[PDB]
């Protein structure tokens, strides 16, 4: 994360929100903890881009038979 | 108890008619019968006040915010009195005009952090004033929301000065006799983008009245002028008392607030900027970071800054260069804030602002900074 | 076990704050009669404290 925060987020590009929004679901979707809450810490607003097909979206990523998916399964 | 309000102070109103539409808002139908180029004093006629009083906000509230309808020509040492005196509140041990555009409905969470945890619990522990915008938007809603949030978590005397005309619900503040008991539409159904409704976090209010129907910029000869009588005055006691200090905070803005800062710090008040708050105010900051940069390589850096760091237009305009250079020439009153990932921490910064800006060796002028840092635990 | 008796005093308080008031030779009777803005305030009043705490 450091090397994306220097060069990427030095201030020099302008982001956007939609520009973060499918690098927001792949940080969540691939367990990168320090991404999300430095994406998030950039002026990002959660709580317009969680939408119900998104979150959908994050509870079809559970690691293949898990015990949660199992109970996704049964539900 | 409130009979000289009407008579000390003035209400402005159109008079004139300068064009179907007039640069006053208020239209040819809808005008005095007494009916070029408008002029805000010449084309205006004074009456006494007759929007004093105190509002009690719908709801959730403290039952009491003072709101006076005073003219742009009036001597701020007449409102400093009706402050102090009859309207109880303590004379401040400083006081911070939180100056800014913040365009946007919303603002960077680092940037809230700062106001709400930096700006307000400092204010809280030295009993401090902040004097803003006193509308529901941009900075001034911004600050609302900082108060409120540390007040329900734990007062703060936060006043605006809004200009009359802007203002919604208007009609229920008229009363001569007084408006001691005033209910406030704040939360009206209908919006519009002329007329802003009033914050509900604000202790006091002054309306400044230009004989307009409401636009931006008409309080901004008031604001000068009594932030300058404040710093210019003694905390209480009579002139046993020291200087109280006064600093302004800049966040974002536009060219109309850099003529704000530009005439402030003409006026000999200590200015405080911080970095990252957008357009117009990083600019003197990037300007400060470079210093006594040689003109070789940095003259046409200010035109690049000119369009980068600001609007397009009046970006190729020299004017604000020229704004640009008279601010440096006085670059030792005013300091940047900054940000360091978030520091949330700036009495330091206001306590070395502060003492800079006096450079005087005798003690006297030292004391009330002095007890700002007394007041502060550093 | 000083854990364990700090966690299961709850449950022993708990169950005699319901128990009727009367002793059990006339719990009979007792028997026989058996047969906003503060809540936000609260929660700001706590999350700037988690704030703290974590700073
Ligand atoms: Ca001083």
């Amino acid at each position: 994360v450091d090397i994306a925060q220097s060069e990427l987020f030095r201030g020099d590009i302008q982001w956007r929100s939609f520009h973060l929004e499918a690098s927001l679901m792949d940080a969540l979707l691939n367990d990168r903890p320090e991404f999300v809450r430095l994406l998030i810490s950039h002026g990002l607003s959660l709580g317009h881009f969680l939408t119900p097909m998104r979150l959908a979206q994050l509870y079809s990523a559970a690691p293949s038979n898990s015990l949660i998916r199992n109970l996704l399964d049964q539900a | 108890e409130q009979s000289w309000i009407p008579k000390i102070f003035k209400k402005k109103t159109c008079t004139t008619f300068i064009v179907t539409l007039c640069q006053c808002g208020r239209p040819r139908t809808a005008h005095p019968a007494v009916a070029t180029v408008w002029d805000s004093d010449a084309h205006t006629t004074e009456k006494p006040t007759d929007a004093y009083g105190e509002l009690d906000f719908t709801g959730a509230g403290r039952k009491h915010s003072n709101f006076l309808r005073l003219s742009d020509r009036t001597d701020p040492a007449a409102v400093y009195s009706l402050v102090t005196r009859t309207w109880g509140f303590r004379a401040p041990n400083l006081v911070v005009s939180v100056l800014g555009g913040s365009g946007g409905p919303v603002l960077q969470t680092w940037l809230q952090d700062l106001l709400r945890r930096g700006l307000v619990r400092a204010a809280q522990s030295t009993g401090a004033w902040i004097v803003t915008g006193g509308l529901h938007t941009g900075i001034g809603r911004h600050v609302g929301v900082a108060v409120r949030d540390h007040q329900m978590a734990s007062k703060v005397v936060a006043m605006g000065v809004a200009p009359w005309g802007v203002v919604r619900n208007r009609d229920t503040l008229i009363n001569p006799k007084g408006s001691f008991p005033a209910r406030y539409r704040w939360r009206g159904d209908p919006e519009d983008g002329v007329q802003f409704p009033l914050d509900y976090n604000y202790s006091a209010f002054f309306l400044v009245d230009d004989g307009t129907h409401g636009c931006l910029g008409g309080e901004n000869r008031f604001r000068l002028r009594l932030e300058s009588y404040i710093s210019q005055q003694k905390t209480g006691v009579g002139g046993t008392g020291i200087d109280i200090p006064v600093l302004l905070l800049l966040i974002d803005g536009d060219e109309k607030m850099l003529t704000r800062i530009e005439n402030a710090t003409q006026a000999q008040l200590p200015c405080l900027l911080v970095a990252g708050s957008g357009g117009a105010a990083d600019c003197l900051a990037e300007t400060l970071e470079d210093t006594l940069a040689p003109g070789s390589g940095g003259a046409r850096q200010g035109e690049a800054r000119d369009r980068i760091r600001r609007f397009f237009p009046k970006g190729d305009l020299e004017v604000l260069q020229a704004q640009v250079e008279r601010i440096m020439t006085r670059k030792e009153l005013l300091t940047v804030y900054s940000s360091e990932d978030g520091s949330e921490e700036f009495e330091t910064i206001v306590l070395k602002a502060l003492v800079k800006a006096c450079g005087s060796s005798e003690a006297s002028a030292y004391l009330d900074e002095l007890r700002l840092a007394v007041a502060w635990n550093r | 076990s000083d854990l364990y008796w700090k966690a299961q005093r709850y449950r022993l308080i708990r169950e005699f704050h319901s128990r009727p008031a009367l002793a059990p030779p006339f719990i009979v009777i007792s028997h026989l009669r058996l047969l906003k803005e503060a809540e936000r305030k609260l929660l700001t009043w706590e999350s700037v404290h988690k704030e703290n705490f974590l700073l």
